[PDB]
């Protein structure tokens, strides 16, 4: 994890995610679950 | 906010605003879920009573998108003192739900120990609210952000008046005149992992704003994430 986050996109060899998201198959990016997830700025 | 920038729409999604009973803000707050606001202890002691507001960007101007919320609870950290405003934070649940939208929807909670040696070593961090423009001047009527850079434990202990705890950290400027300011006081301090913004610290207190030799203190979201789960669980 000390490099490059275990090339992971939020926690981290095992990837996680904050609630709202769930890991992407890949077991590295996290996929929001909803229109709003927590920490995104919005769009129209 | 000394400094910085009007936040534009969608920008700072997570900011809230308390309002007191004269329906002005002076204080602001980070939306955590549809029920929670998180905040300033020291917060508590200004009005009376308040109210949330969301969604708002120009509190001269009702546009779509802004509402207000009644708190059910506050949950006040036991060990905050104006003594030294150690532990400043506090966790509001509001009497109904916040809907997300466009300008709503919450920062994220990271873990504790990946924020402690992923998110706190980045190089900065983003503040934001509606508070004093300059130290002795008037609070902004528009939502604005600034980016601070983290500032060394050290540093910011020499150039403090007061003692820095291990509860609080340091970001901000030397002598640039950028700074947060009184009214933006319980807002949010978010830092940006990749594309996800996560909260880590709350506005907190500083000997004036923007002052040369002096930097912004905030309360250090890390060492109460435990905290704030247990008290999110009622
Ligand atoms: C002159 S002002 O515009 O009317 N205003 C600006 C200061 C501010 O908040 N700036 C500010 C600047 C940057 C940031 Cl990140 C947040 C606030 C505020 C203040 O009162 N700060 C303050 C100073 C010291 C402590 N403290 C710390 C330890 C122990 C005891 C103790 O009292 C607590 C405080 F509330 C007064
Ligand atoms: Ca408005
Ligand atoms: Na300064």
């Amino acid at each position: 994890c000390s490099l490059d986050n275990g090339d992971c996109d939020q926690f981290c060899v095992v990837c996680s995610c904050a609630r709202g998201y769930t890991l992407a198959d890949n077991g590295k990016a996290c996929i929001p679950t909803g229109p709003y997830p927590c920490g995104k700025q919005t769009l129209e | 906010i000394v400094g910085g920038q009007e936040c534009k729409d969608g920008e700072c999604p997570w900011q809230a605003l308390l309002i007191n009973e004269e329906n002005e803000g002076f204080c602001g707050g980070t939306i955590l879920s549809e029920f929670y606001i998180l905040t300033a202890a020291h917060c508590l002691y200004q009005a009376k009573r308040f109210k949330v507001r969301v969604g708002d960007r120009n509190t001269e101007q009702e546009e779509g998108g802004e509402a207000v919320h009644e708190v059910e609870v506050v949950i006040k950290h036991n060990r905050f003192t104006k003594e030294t405003y150690d532990f400043d934070i506090a966790v509001l649940r509001l009497k109904t739900p916040i809907t997300f939208r466009m300008n709503v929807a919450p920062a994220c909670l990271p873990e504790r120990d990946w924020a402690e040696s992923t998110l706190m070593t980045q190089k900065t961090g983003i503040v934001s609210g509606f508070g004093r423009t300059h130290e002795k001047g008037r609070q902004s009527t528009r939502l604005k952000m600034l980016e601070v850079p983290y500032v060394d434990r050290n540093s910011c202990k020499l150039s403090s008046s007061f003692i820095i705890t291990q509860n609080m950290f340091c970001a901000g400027y030397d002598t640039k005149q950028e700074d947060a300011c009184q009214g933006d006081s319980g807002g949010p301090h978010v830092t940006r992992f990749k594309d996800t913004y996560f909260v880590t610290g709350i506005v907190s207190w500083g000997e004036g704003c923007a002052r040369k030799g002096k930097y912004g203190i905030y309360t250090k979201v890390t060492a109460f994430l435990k905290w704030i789960d247990r008290s999110m669980k009622t």
